[PDB]
RNA sequence: CACUGACAGGGAACGUGAGCUGGGUUUAGACCGUCGUGAGACAGGUUGGUUUUACCCUACUUGGCUGGAGAUUGCGAGUAA
RNA sequence: CGUGAUUGCCCAUUAUUCCUUUGGUGAGGGCGGCUAUAUUUCUUUGUGAGAAAGUGUAGCCCUCCCGAUGUAGACGUGGCGUGGGGGUGAGGACGAAGCCGAUGGCGCGAGCCUCGGAUGGACCCGCCUCUAGUGCAGAUCUUGGUUGGCGUAGCAAAGAU
RNA sequence: CAUAAGAAUUGAGGCACCAAGUGGGCCUUCUUCGGUAAGCGGAGCAGGCGAUGCGGAAUGAACCGCUUAGGGAUAUGUGG
RNA sequence: ACGGACCAAGGAGUCAAACAGACGCGCAAGGGAGGAGUAUGUAUGUGAGAACUCUUUUCUCGUACUGAAAGGGAGAGUGUGAUUUUACACCCGUGGCGUGCGCAAUUUCUCUUUUUUGUGUUUUUGCCCAACGCCGGCCGGCCCCCCGUGGGCUGCGCGCG
RNA sequence: ACCGAUAGCGAACAAGUAGCGUGAGCGAAAGUUUGAAAAGUACUUUGGAAAGAGAGUGACAUAGAACCUGAAAUCGUGAC
């Protein structure tokens, strides 16, 4: 009759039901959050940049409609 | 309706599908709100976080009518406005006339970019209309 | 499929599946129900048993709700309705809903035999 | 059930072992980094900060970060039915670049370098052999085996 | 008990609206127990002059001649004492339902009494329960001309909302065209069709994994 | 019990004063309403009939009326404005006889 | 000896002896089902399939988000192909933002009254898919609009161990001040 | 203590209550000593204090009290020397 | 010699194989207004007899395939019953309904049908929708009832005809 | 993507919504603790049983074999 | 271990708010009236809680949120100039993905068809990711302090109804 | 769009009766001849008497006042 505590058996069986997941790990990209602030400040300045690439996504659009519209 | 109920599907069956284990008689094992703190904690905390305590501040006998709602943002208006208007006035040589009241509201907060200067007999505005209405040569008339 | 010919029997049984001990309690009746029965050997498909009905047994879907004389009995109360049947020889025999009083049978019967198309009523036991 | 410090100890693991005592080398410090490095984790002792809990020595993860004294490593920790990425705040002293990956890439490029050379660079250039095989044999003196007990009085336990 | 309800207004109506069309989607109407050998224009649209007819017989007769015989004769005569207990909760008799005249309003004599479910309606009604026996639509409306015409004013049109119900009207079809099936047959479609199969029956292996003469 | 993912723990009628085999009690259904409607109607009409020479509704003022939410709105309000009535000229008592309301607690802003 | 199924008898998931009560659809599907498979057209098939789902699963789309599509024409080609076909299996609702935007052709389940009109009125075209398909078999210069999904509110009501990672709004009873939200917007009570 | 060849030990739901009996046991009453603030307690002491049913099944005893199988025939040859 | 008498076996829901069943995010197809596809099969080494021969074939049918025990628990029904509504079957005293039926049969079943009265005797039922005080062995169930128990216990005080 | 030299798989993957039913277990190879011990107690791993029957162990919850549509035909399993 | 002598008839998962999902169902930034009230004959009745409705006023909830507050408040459009207080212009914020659409090679096909190949390209409302950006918010940054080029922490916010 | 005589009010019934309890109070059980009706079985005859057997009635008494039906449990019988 001594009243047993607990255990772990069945568990890898349970764990393996639904498996062992990671999630496409590096999602394709990170999960965000945190870092070293002097680096983080600098990276924004090289993502300033994004408005440059949006005018590169417009550069091509203009080229197609200025070469000829025929 | 009777026929849909699980019951129909669930007779000859004791438990009512409740589990053969769990001969859970017709009682709470819980009961209403409370006990949230001991035996339901994790849930409680989790699913209804910000509860209890009370803090910030209060306005006794508050009379909420008095605040009763006022807000609209821009393009919104034009739509209310006759399309004729909205497909015309643009130039500034015809400012169609909008009385906020019918629209309800009272306050104007930004947004929109419209498609005709017009007059809004309007009661309050964000910063933006000085930069929007005004920028547009659209118009606010505040009420008096 | 049946006849002529498959390579074996057309059912594995059809003697009705009932409770068990029906036979025992007289207020107990002979209808098939699933044993619940916690220790039930009947559930547990222990050997000693009787059978239950299951989808493996099923009659060939092609070959089912088909009579002995090869027709599904089709319910009928009247001659007009019967007059519709005419095409059929494949899979129906009209069965007169006997279930509705007679005089009309005198009419139906007359027309039907006259019309030369089967009805079991009109074809069974000692009279036609 | 047991006591729990977040630095709860061990018998023979943390202790700084076999002549391996004392500060990290200056070589350790001269190292240099970049991020995304797959580096493995170890525990000095040295300073009892920037020092992971137990999970972590003998595990390889990837750095996501370089801070003054330290580096950020995200590691996948296996919980229940998953591994979660944990980003851990070590000062630099407790981590190092493997070879785990190094080879793969190293080879891959080297090979490519060769594969490329081989077409499309100048030269052409043998490496390896296949696997394993058969063969002619002209041996010249086989033996056999005769084991135990003869001249066992010369030997065996007492 | 929730012996009671809402219904959405657009919806209640909309529904009826489908129904109204299907009051004249004739097959349906026929299918509906409605019969008329008489059958001709669907709906069979009738003088509003009829409405003034003051002798039952006179009225009915024409009505019979013009239609009412079978369906009508199902009527009155499919009248049975409600078998079962509803009878004994006072539902003593039951019967089916037969063809509908809609009036703009009634002005005959009799007028047409002594018969309900054999409809007469002052237009501004239309009660679905009368329209859909058993909720299974299809009834014959027999028009007074004045109802008939008034009707349209009542529903406005698609693209002309406004009636007496405010905007609620004939409104969008979904697919615009039935006989889709016909459509589906096409030629364009029928061109881009993709070709088929051949070489059928009798098996290839005809068992025998073992060699032989087979 | 069934598995359905629905809208958490609810439904309400299985609460207080819904008279059970007990008794109680605070009852006030609206099922009377048809009847009631009729009661309003049938009466109303029937009333008319009786009164009959009379124009029914009794003149009252017009007002702009309350609030913010109502700041912008007008309703024909209670009463009148003796002052106005005065201003048109009319003895209030008499006005009452004419069947035009009166008031006082219209202070007349 | 059977062995693991990766889940046995593979779940509804994406569905078959199928959905809603509108008659037409039922045709449509018969129509279209031939077309994608037996007029080998992924587009058609897609269409076909796409037809099948439930309402959520057909959450609408709206106009200005098509504008863009008719900016696409504009960065497409100099323009030999000079035409384009929009699809939406829902209703097209009006948008607002532009509303001086051009005409064009949209192929939808439903266009609001207003929209329908105004679109059409603006030279647009509202074609129902019957009005499409038939006279549109095969894509090419087709533009699937796959709706949206996301911006429902429901998901809002997914999440509440309000850690610095979870930022999500519960289905609770304050519609005003406190009533279950007393801190968090202060750091302090019942922490974070 | 006494007898005695002999005064072995055990088993049988610690055999053995529809066997008794109730002295033992354990309520209630009641005394004491102790203990307990207390009520109370006490495996302390003490004392008096409601022991049912068989007609049944089976089981046991006596008492009565009735056959034979079946096979080519249970279709017939009524030990076998 | 070189094998050879010649054949070592017996026997689970496993296995094979084969059929039928069943489900399946399953495969095919035919899915035409006479070319074709199922049903039935000859004359029967190279035939659909479009024309040898009857019968079926409007989105389903017709072929193919893998898998197929499962408590708790869940889900499904072009699942099953019933009471009652609405529609629709105008079903019948030439005896309803009820009821009995080593009555048969149909359906895996759930039922459902049928044929009987040496039955019973007037109201009652189908089908589609609606809708439910909706489908019992047990509850130390309940009310009624019904036993066996068993002519057993037993009828044995108060003196006796 | 060769090596010249060193996988296999992959009867999909991705991804998600939401509700149940459960929380006393028990049995085992293996490791192992308490105590003489205990069909004892008490953990670790895997597997079972539980919640399945079939076939085997004259007898057995958990041992052997093996799991199950319904059958049919065949051959095996353990075991003889 | 308990309960269970027998047979009839009973005999137990209900109604119901807000609410979450699912699904059908309506319409859609509105939607839902809603309380009511009017309202005219079918003709019992009638000028239908329930018939038909039918609806001006709208009401009510919904169609920006954020702050305790005081309180503010979203194309911080995009783009643009921009020393962008402004001022201009006025048919996709930035990247990763994208059923798709395009192009070429690729098979046959006359050509078509066009199998097959090879690519291109395209809004992150097709989904999600990833990063600004944006509203209220907070620290007000940078700096010795404070202000401006510009900050810089944060949130049920916003990002093409 | 209720229940159907164990239902349904307690109570379809001379029922809130009867009954029960000191009393407070507690407070039941209990339905239908007749295709039409008593036509309610004369008469005979045995039989103390009941009664029986006849008869006689009535479509029907397997309808004779236990009246519609007449379920099941239980039992005799027949029959095996």
């Amino acid at each position: 009759a001594k009243s047993k505590n607990h255990t772990n058996h069945n568990q890898s069986r349970k764990n393996h039901r639904n498996g062992i997941k990671p999630p496409l790990p590096l999602y394709m990209y990170n999960s965000k959050r945190g870092g070293w602030l002097p680096a983080l400040v600098n990276t924004r300045r090289v993502r300033k940049n994004n408005q440059k690439a949006a005018l590169k996504a417009r550069r091509e659009r203009l080229a197609a409609h200025q070469a000829a519209q025929k | 309706p009777t026929r849909f109920k699980k019951t129909r599907h669930q007779r000859g069956s004791t438990f009512c599908g409740y589990g053969r284990v769990g001969k859970h008689r017709k009682h709470p094992s819980g009961r209403g709100n409370a006990g949230g703190e001991h035996h339901h904690r994790i849930n409680f905390r989790k699913y209804h976080p910000g509860y209890f305590g009370k803090c910030g501040m209060n306005h006794y006998h508050k009379k909420k009518n008095t605040t009763w709602k006022p807000t609209i943002n821009l393009d919104n208006l034009t739509k209310l406005m006759a399309k004729d208007e909205a497909m015309k006035a643009k130039k500034g040589e015809a400012l169609p006339v909008i009385d906020l009241l019918a629209n309800g509201y009272s306050k104007l907060l930004g947004n929109g970019h419209l498609q005709a200067p017009c007059i809004v007999k309007a009661r309050w505005v964000s910063k933006l209309a000085d930069k929007k209405i005004r920028k547009a040569g659209g118009a606010v008339v505040l009420q008096a | 499929v049946k006849p002529f010919v498959p390579r074996n029997i057309v059912k594995k049984r059809t003697k009705k599946f009932t409770r068990h001990r029906c036979e025992l309690f007289p207020q107990l009746s002979s209808s098939w129900r699933k044993p619940r029965g916690e220790d039930s050997p009947v559930r547990r498909r222990y050997k000693g048993q009787k059978a239950m009905p299951n989808k493996g047994y099923g009659s060939d879907r092609r070959t089912k709700y088909i009579t002995p004389s090869g027709f599904k009995n089709f319910p009928v109360n009247n001659v007009q309705d019967l007059y519709m049947l005419l095409m059929q020889n494949r899979k129906y025999a009209g069965v007169i809903s006997h279930t509705v009083g007679a005089k009309a049978r005198k009419a139906i019967v007359r027309k039907a035999h006259e019309l030369d198309v089967r009805l079991i009523n009109g074809n069974a036991k000692l009279r036609r | 059930v047991h006591s729990h410090g977040y630095k709860c100890g061990t018998r023979h693991l943390f202790a700084k072992k076999f002549r391996k005592h004392g500060v990290p080398s200056v070589s350790t410090i001269l190292t240099n980094f970049k991020v995304g490095d797959y580096v493995d984790v170890v525990a000095d002792a040295a300073v009892r900060a920037g020092m992971p809990h137990k999970y972590y020595h003998g595990r390889t993860g990837i750095v996501w970060n370089v801070t003054p004294r330290g580096v950020g490593v995200i590691i996948n920790k296996p919980v229940r039915n998953r591994t979660v990425r944990k980003r851990i705040c070590v000062r630099f002293e407790h981590v190092r670049k493997s070879r785990c990956q190094e080879a793969f890439k190293q080879k891959l490029k080297d090979l490519e370098a060769f594969r490329a050379a081989k077409k499309a660079g100048t030269p052409l250039p043998p490496k390896k052999v296949s696997t394993r095989n058969g063969g002619f044999v002209c041996p010249k003196k086989v033996e056999v085996l005769a084991r135990r007990t003869a001249d066992y009085e010369a030997m065996i336990p007492y | 008990r929730r012996w009671h309800r809402k219904i959405n207004l657009h919806q209640k109506r909309f529904a009826v609206v489908s129904a109204l069309a299907a009051s004249s989607l004739p097959a349906l109407v026929m299918s509906r127990g409605h019969k008329i050998e008489n059958v001709a224009e669907v709906p069979l649209v009738v003088e509003d002059g009829v409405r003034a007819y003051e002798k039952t017989k006179e009225a009915m007769t024409f009505l019979k001649t013009v239609g009412a015989i079978d369906d009508v004769n199902r009527v009155n005569d499919s009248r049975q004492i409600r078998a079962g207990r509803g009878k004994m909760r006072n539902r003593r008799y039951v019967a089916r339902r037969g063809p509908m005249l809609v009036m703009p309003d009634n002005k005959g004599t009799r007028a047409f009494r002594n018969i309900f479910g054999l409809d007469l309606a002052n237009v501004n009604s239309l009660n679905l329960l009368h329209l859909a026996p058993g909720g299974h639509v299809g009834r014959f409306i027999i028009w007074t001309k004045s109802a008939f015409e008034k009707l349209d004013k009542i529903f406005g049109t698609f693209t002309e909302p406004s009636t007496v119900k405010s905007g609620f009207m004939l409104p969008a079809p979904m697919l615009t065209s039935t006989d889709v099936t016909r459509i589906m047959q096409s030629e364009e479609v029928r061109r881009v069709l993709k070709p088929k199969k051949l070489q059928p029956k009798r098996p290839s292996r005809y068992r025998q994994p073992t060699n032989g003469i087979r | 019990m069934p598995k359905g993912n629905n809208a958490i723990p609810h439904v309400h009628q299985r609460k207080h004063w819904n008279p059970c085999s007990s008794q109680k009690g605070n009852v006030k259904v609206f099922f009377n309403q048809p009847a009631q409607k009729q009661r309003r109607r049938r009466l109303r009409l029937l009333k008319a009939k009786k009164i009959f020479p009379r124009p029914l509704k009794a003149l009252r003022p017009q007002v702009n009326c309350p609030t913010v939410r109502y700041n912008m709105k007008r309703r024909l309000g209670r009463g009148f404005s003796l002052e106005e009535l005065k201003a048109a000229g009319v003895k209030p008592r008499y006005a009452r006889t004419i069947g035009i309301r009166v008031d006082r607690r219209r202070k007349n802003k | 000896g059977v062995d693991l199924t990766g889940v046995q008898k593979k779940k509804r998931v994406v569905r078959h002896h199928t959905y809603s009560t509108n008659p037409y659809i039922k045709l449509l599907i018969k129509l279209y089902k031939f077309l994608g498979k037996r007029t080998n057209s992924p587009f058609n098939k897609l269409i076909h399939k796409r037809l099948l789902k439930s309402r959520n699963n057909r959450a609408p789309i709206s106009l200005s988000r098509i504008a863009v599509c008719m900016r696409r024409r504009t960065v497409w080609l100099k323009k030999g192909k000079k035409s384009p076909i929009a699809v939406i299996v829902g209703d097209v609702l009006d948008d607002v933002r532009m509303t001086r935007i051009p005409a064009l052709r949209i192929c939808a389940l439903r266009f609001s009254k207003s929209a329908r009109e105004r679109i059409t009125g603006a030279g647009g075209e509202c074609l129902t898919f019957d009005q499409l398909a038939m006279m549109a078999p095969t894509g090419k210069n087709t533009m699937l609009l796959r709706g949206r999904k996301s911006g429902r509110e429901s998901v809002k009501h997914f999440g509440a161990a309000g850690v610095p990672g979870s930022h999500a709004k519960p289905h609770v009873s304050s519609r005003g001040k406190e009533r279950q939200r007393s801190s968090k917007r202060r750091h302090a009570f019942r922490h974070k």
